[PDB]
């Protein structure tokens, strides 16, 4: 229990432990901290131990609504028959709304600037404020679901609040559908992995399992070599915002209070639509504000990413590179020659067989990040294997599909299809000009961006009774 | 039992499946699609113990890989022309509408 | 643990000029954490860190 | 696990060098599907009374035996081309495989 | 509870209800007794339950040796450096040697004839003396270890007991893969099957995971097709043995005091090669003696094995006879005329559907057994799929398979090709008179007959130091 | 529990003709069953009901 400031290796801790001449941490009698994942049987001699998922594995808002009954009850604005969702007593975003904030045991946000005195935030999912970038796309889907809760009142002011709830949340629910396989995975596969691994929906397949894999949750930390070592934000006519334009990120992990007292999550939202994210290259893979410094106000020294990533697959005994090459039906490198060749470069090569001796020893994670990106997407084929073969499973597998039949109406499935998230931007925000589509690929001002005008709103009417 | 006629999901992801209520739903375990790897065969990761190796190699330390292979100087990073921070954010989100592994507390 | 929007509820529930089918809702939201009366509600509000001085009648 | 070994270990441990316990004695089985329990999780269908099995209700095992695998002893078919040595074969080979425990009255 | 006396519906009994129109149990207040599995993780709220397997998955003859540590050392004679198994002290047959006799606590096999006072037998797994004839097979494979063990302390003098016990072992669990995948399987799954599922074997391959998979455990009760109602013992002229030659069933379980007192082994190998078994038709599933007087003896009442498996089967949490013919890549029916076309049957069809009114619920063991019968098998293509799937992970997922290289000499692989189960009658009993190769298909006397002159025994020179 | 075939072992472990490095292998044999003298290995058989 006392991981993080024990450095003995006794259970639940797993700490990282220093090499020689490190760049940073220089007494080796130091130690990075870690809690091994909790097993999912406690105590047996007789299972092989996994993890346990806290979340529902659908694509259904969960990060808003929460996973567990008493969490989304609390969510909830129980005062009326509104059906909306709770938001802050305290505090608002030029009038807009702001996520409640929560009452933990010990609080991180709290820490960060110790005179705001901001705590964490409440949302479906605990880690909500862990960036404000974060903070400010949870805080517009809240929204999001509020706007659509008062116009469906307007259409059906006989609904009472759980009806009204319950339609929002199955709208929320398709638009994080719809952005995601249309707008957000074609850019992370890249076309060719897109149609090998997630083909044109038929219908729903009660045969599929629909449950996260272990691996998955460590194939999908790719985006941490997305990462920019700043927070962006920008004013009305995107240009720097006047308080801190730049903020290291060391300096906005669990800062929830530069959202409350920082201009809100207008200036974040314009920072993330015109600044590029980072680009993965071979020698470039991950930034050192989350392999040197990560959460360095909230822990007694700053943590390595990266590393924590390969600690946690081999705390969830996940198999190695070659493995889920094998898995993948991929080839399988054996020396440092042929590992060359996979990778296109065998100055890399080397470097990872100096480490691990041999390809089937490469964690998962530091195999697939390392891997030449494929056409049009943000990671190779190996990670393009388990990530499209997870959502292939979250779509087919999910009886509660928006275009499942039964599910949504045919009318209200060519509504749908109207929506994007730059529309969502305009109405839950004061932002007046928003990317052009698709979103996740323009980044560049003016050239990339238009008026909220040209951009179709979602037409509520099929959902009239 | 899962009710037979069904308008909305339950929040827990209970009764997506009819046929296998809990797929899906939270605080289940994850699914391996490969048996696990693990020092003693069922509970102790590779690094645990000292001098024990892996398939015929010493495990490398994490940070030690990370200090070989991801450090890079911070003023060299490359923007991508093709891709806004919005790209990065959307995975985070998506990620917390996923998966969630627990650990204890302190 | 008690939260901090849930103080909104006290007020409503305090309120003498607020629908009745408004209250029986909230009372019935508390008591599905285990908080029975208007009292056991302050106190749990009060025990979990909240400024609770306006309501010591 | 050792390196090096010329005969197998009697409770099957070290014989997958990556997964030492697969195939070992004394572990769960291995899910070819994910299983369909009443509840999702631990009671078999046929244990609440009413619940129905996917829309149907649960047919008494008796009772699937007593109408479909019933049949009058005399009328046996002899098997031309297999002996009774291949029925046992087939015994003695499943306890080779598995045993699966329950606890003791 | 007390599960075999009780009716009560409480952990960890799930007992067999009594239909209202039953032919043989009366009153519906009674019940077939039944216990739950045991679960790998008691009592958990997290994982799906699931069962346990006491056994090693390997074909390593782990009925003889064992698959624990404790229990392997009390199944050797541990009073010289011969590396032998234990033997019986009290009893012999016709000198040659018996299993030894275990010590358990409420001995059931002392049940079935009480002034005999012959407990049940100790072998590697605990079934050994469920049928006298599987008795028989166990016994057979004791003295085939002894006889090789004593020949290689011939060929090796300064071998000392640990490496006569391993090496004769190794051979023993050879002689089980060989005549297992040579001469069983083949005439199991036919050779369509056989080619499908069990292609040439190429070498070990260490990814393929050995465990045995819950719905085998079902699956291959597909043999209780075949069990005759009777037990026959035959003379050294073939003939019906002169005191009971023709025994129900229901008088030999767990009658251990039968191959003790009544004759010894050689009677009932001789009624094993010289008998045919019952063909499985879809109008003649089981026979009255398992499915009406199971155990009769040892038990309140007598169980119905076809009711149990179906009952485990639940118990186990199987899904139904479609999921499973969609996990093979066969036609799923929905309704009574495509079951018909399935079964080519129709009657049997509607005799399902009236029980449970869509293929999506028939029971694993019931639909597997109900499909006909493949060319030149004793399955129908369901079962063959599960059943050949399975023995080839056993197979390529076994690190000592016998023809993996390293682990038999190219002369020592030679040598045991040779080997054959009519063989291992010669050398270790007193009939001179055994099946042609193929002892499965071999079943009518005299014409499927050989002397054991005619057989090549196995040549251990290349066992030599 | 106690096994009839165990009997045998100790006829040899009294038998004072045997050699000892066969009494030796079946004292640690009974050793590693919590059996540590051959009175204590006696009296296992006849508590599991032996004579
Ligand atoms: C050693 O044995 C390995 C295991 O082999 C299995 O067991 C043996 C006994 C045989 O029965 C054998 O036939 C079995 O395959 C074997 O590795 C296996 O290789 C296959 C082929 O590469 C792998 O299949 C690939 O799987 C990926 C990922 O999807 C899988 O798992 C998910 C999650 O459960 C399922 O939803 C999927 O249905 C898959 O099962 C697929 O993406 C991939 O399909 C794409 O593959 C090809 C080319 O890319 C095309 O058909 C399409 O583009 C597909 O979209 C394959 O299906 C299998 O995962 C892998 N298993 C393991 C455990 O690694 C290995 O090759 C053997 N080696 C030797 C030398 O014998
Ligand atoms: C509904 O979805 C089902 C699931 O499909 C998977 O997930 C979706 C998201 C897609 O990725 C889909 O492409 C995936 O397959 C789907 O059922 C699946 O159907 C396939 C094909 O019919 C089944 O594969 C067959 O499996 C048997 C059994 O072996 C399997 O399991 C063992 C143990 O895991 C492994 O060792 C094997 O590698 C297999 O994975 C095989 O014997 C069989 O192959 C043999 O037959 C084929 C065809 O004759 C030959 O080419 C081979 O070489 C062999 O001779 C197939 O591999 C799969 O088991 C099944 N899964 C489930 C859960 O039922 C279903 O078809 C979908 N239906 C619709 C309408 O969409
Ligand atoms: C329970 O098991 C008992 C064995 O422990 C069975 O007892 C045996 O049953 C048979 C059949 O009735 C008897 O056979 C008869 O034997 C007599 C004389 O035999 C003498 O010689 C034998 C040795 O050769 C010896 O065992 C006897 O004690 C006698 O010294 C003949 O005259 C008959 O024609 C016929 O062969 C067995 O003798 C009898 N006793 C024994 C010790 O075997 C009993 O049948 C079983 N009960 C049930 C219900 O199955
Ligand atoms: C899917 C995933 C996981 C595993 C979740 C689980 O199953 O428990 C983790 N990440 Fe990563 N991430 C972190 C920070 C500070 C980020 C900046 C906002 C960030 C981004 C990010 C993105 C872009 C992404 C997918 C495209 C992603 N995350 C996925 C993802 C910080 C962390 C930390 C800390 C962890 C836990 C590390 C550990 O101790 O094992 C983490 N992320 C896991
Ligand atoms: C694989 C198997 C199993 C399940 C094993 C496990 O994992 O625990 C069972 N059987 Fe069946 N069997 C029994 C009797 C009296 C037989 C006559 C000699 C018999 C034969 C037989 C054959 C030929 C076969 C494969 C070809 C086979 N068995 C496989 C097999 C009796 C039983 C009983 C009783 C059970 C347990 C029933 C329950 O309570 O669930 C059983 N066998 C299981
Ligand atoms: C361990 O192995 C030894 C040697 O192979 C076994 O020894 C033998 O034990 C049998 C049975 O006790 C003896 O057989 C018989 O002889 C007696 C007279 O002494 C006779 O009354 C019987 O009818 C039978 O013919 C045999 O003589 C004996 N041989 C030796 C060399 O000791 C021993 O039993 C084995 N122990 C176990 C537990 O298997
Ligand atoms: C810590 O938080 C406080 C807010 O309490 C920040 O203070 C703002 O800073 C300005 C300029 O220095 C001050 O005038 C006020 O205290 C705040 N602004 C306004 C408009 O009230 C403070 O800068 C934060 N410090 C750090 C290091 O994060
Ligand atoms: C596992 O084995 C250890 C050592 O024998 C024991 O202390 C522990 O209680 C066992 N665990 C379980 C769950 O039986
Ligand atoms: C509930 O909704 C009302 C009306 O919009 C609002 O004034 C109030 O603050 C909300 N309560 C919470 C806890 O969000
Ligand atoms: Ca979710
Ligand atoms: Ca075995
Ligand atoms: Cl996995
Ligand atoms: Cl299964």
């Amino acid at each position: 229990v006392n991981c993080e400031t024990s450095c003995v290796q006794q259970p639940p801790c797993f700490p990282l432990k220093i090499p020689p001449n490190d760049p940073r941490i220089k007494n080796q009698a130091d130690c990075i901290p870690f809690f091994r994942s909790c097993p999912a049987c406690p105590g047996s001699n007789i299972t092989i131990r996994n993890q346990i998922n806290a979340l529902t594995s659908f694509v259904d808002a969960s990060m808003v609504y929460g996973s567990e009954e008493p969490l989304a009850r609390n969510l909830r604005n129980m005062s009326n028959q509104l059906g909306l969702l709770a938001v802050n007593q305290r505090f608002q975003d030029n009038g807009r709304a702001l996520l409640p904030f929560d009452n933990l045991h010990d609080d991180p946000c709290l820490l960060t600037n110790r005179s705001a005195r901001i705590p964490c935030f409440l949302a479906g999912d605990t880690r909500s404020s862990e960036m404000p970038e974060l903070t400010s796309m949870h805080t517009l889907l809240l929204r999001e679901h509020n706007r659509l809760a008062t116009e469906l009142k307007s259409l059906n002011p006989r609904w009472d609040g759980e009806r009204l709830y319950q339609e929002a949340r199955k709208i929320v629910g398709a638009m994080v559908q719809i952005i995601t396989y249309r707008d957000y995975l074609p850019l992370v596969l890249g076309p060719t992995a897109m149609r090998k691994y997630l083909p044109t929906y038929r219908s729903y397949n009660d045969s599929v399992d629909p449950r996260i894999a272990n691996v998955f949750t460590n194939a999908f930390r790719y985006g941490h070599t997305l990462i920019q070592p700043f927070m962006f934000r920008l004013d009305n006519r995107y240009q720097p915002m006047e308080p801190n334009p730049r903020v290291p990120l060391s300096r906005v992990f669990f800062a929830s209070w530069r959202v409350v007292l920082e201009g809100g999550i207008d200036p974040i939202l314009r920072g993330l639509m015109a600044t590029p994210a980072k680009l993965n290259r071979q020698n470039q893979i991950a930034v050192d504000e989350i392999r040197e410094r990560l959460f360095e106000q909230v822990m007694r020294i700053g943590l390595d990413l990266p590393a924590l990533n390969m600690q946690r697959s081999r705390d969830h005994g996940l198999p190695g590179y070659n493995a889920w090459r094998r898995f993948c039906g991929l080839p399988q490198p054996e020396t440092v020659g042929q590992l060359g060749t996979v990778l296109r470069n065998l100055k890399l090569a080397r470097k990872l067989m100096e480490q691990y001796g041999t390809p089937n020893n490469i964690d998962i994670w530091m195999g697939g990040v390392s891997e030449p990106l494929k056409r049009k997407g943000r990671v190779g084929p190996l990670l393009a294997c388990i990530i499209g073969t997870q959502f292939r499973k979250l779509r087919d597998g999910d009886r509660f599909w928006w275009e499942n039949e039964g599910v949504f109406s045919m009318q209200q499935r060519q509504a749908l299809a109207q929506i994007s998230l730059p529309r969502i931007i305009c109405d839950n925000t004061g932002i007046t000009t928003v990317s052009k589509n698709n979103i996740f690929m323009s980044n560049s001002y003016p050239r990339d961006f238009v008026n909220c005008s040209t951009l179709p709103a979602l037409n509520l009417a099929s959902w009239r009774e | 039992t899962c009710p037979e006629q069904d308008k909305y999901r339950t929040i827990t992801g209970m009764c997506n499946n009819r046929r296998s209520p809990t797929l899906g739903a939270s605080n289940r375990a994850f699914v391996r699609w490969l048996p696990a790897e693990y020092e003693d065969g069922f509970s102790l990761p590779y690094g645990w113990t000292p001098g024990v190796k892996r398939n015929g190699f010493p495990v490398a330390l994490a940070r030690a890989v990370s200090n070989e292979i991801v450090r890079f100087p911070t003023d060299q990073l490359t923007p991508d022309q093709e891709r806004s921070l919005m790209f990065m954010q959307w995975g985070q989100l998506l990620d917390h509408d996923l998966d969630f592994t627990p650990e204890p507390a302190a | 643990n008690f939260l901090e929007h849930e103080l909104s509820y006290i007020d409503v529930l305090l309120d003498k000029n607020a629908d009745q089918a408004t209250k029986d809702n909230l009372r019935s939201y508390f008591a599905d954490k285990g908080l029975h009366s208007i009292k056991d509600i302050i106190n749990k509000a009060k025990q979990d860190g909240f400024d609770v001085s306006k309501y010591e009648h």
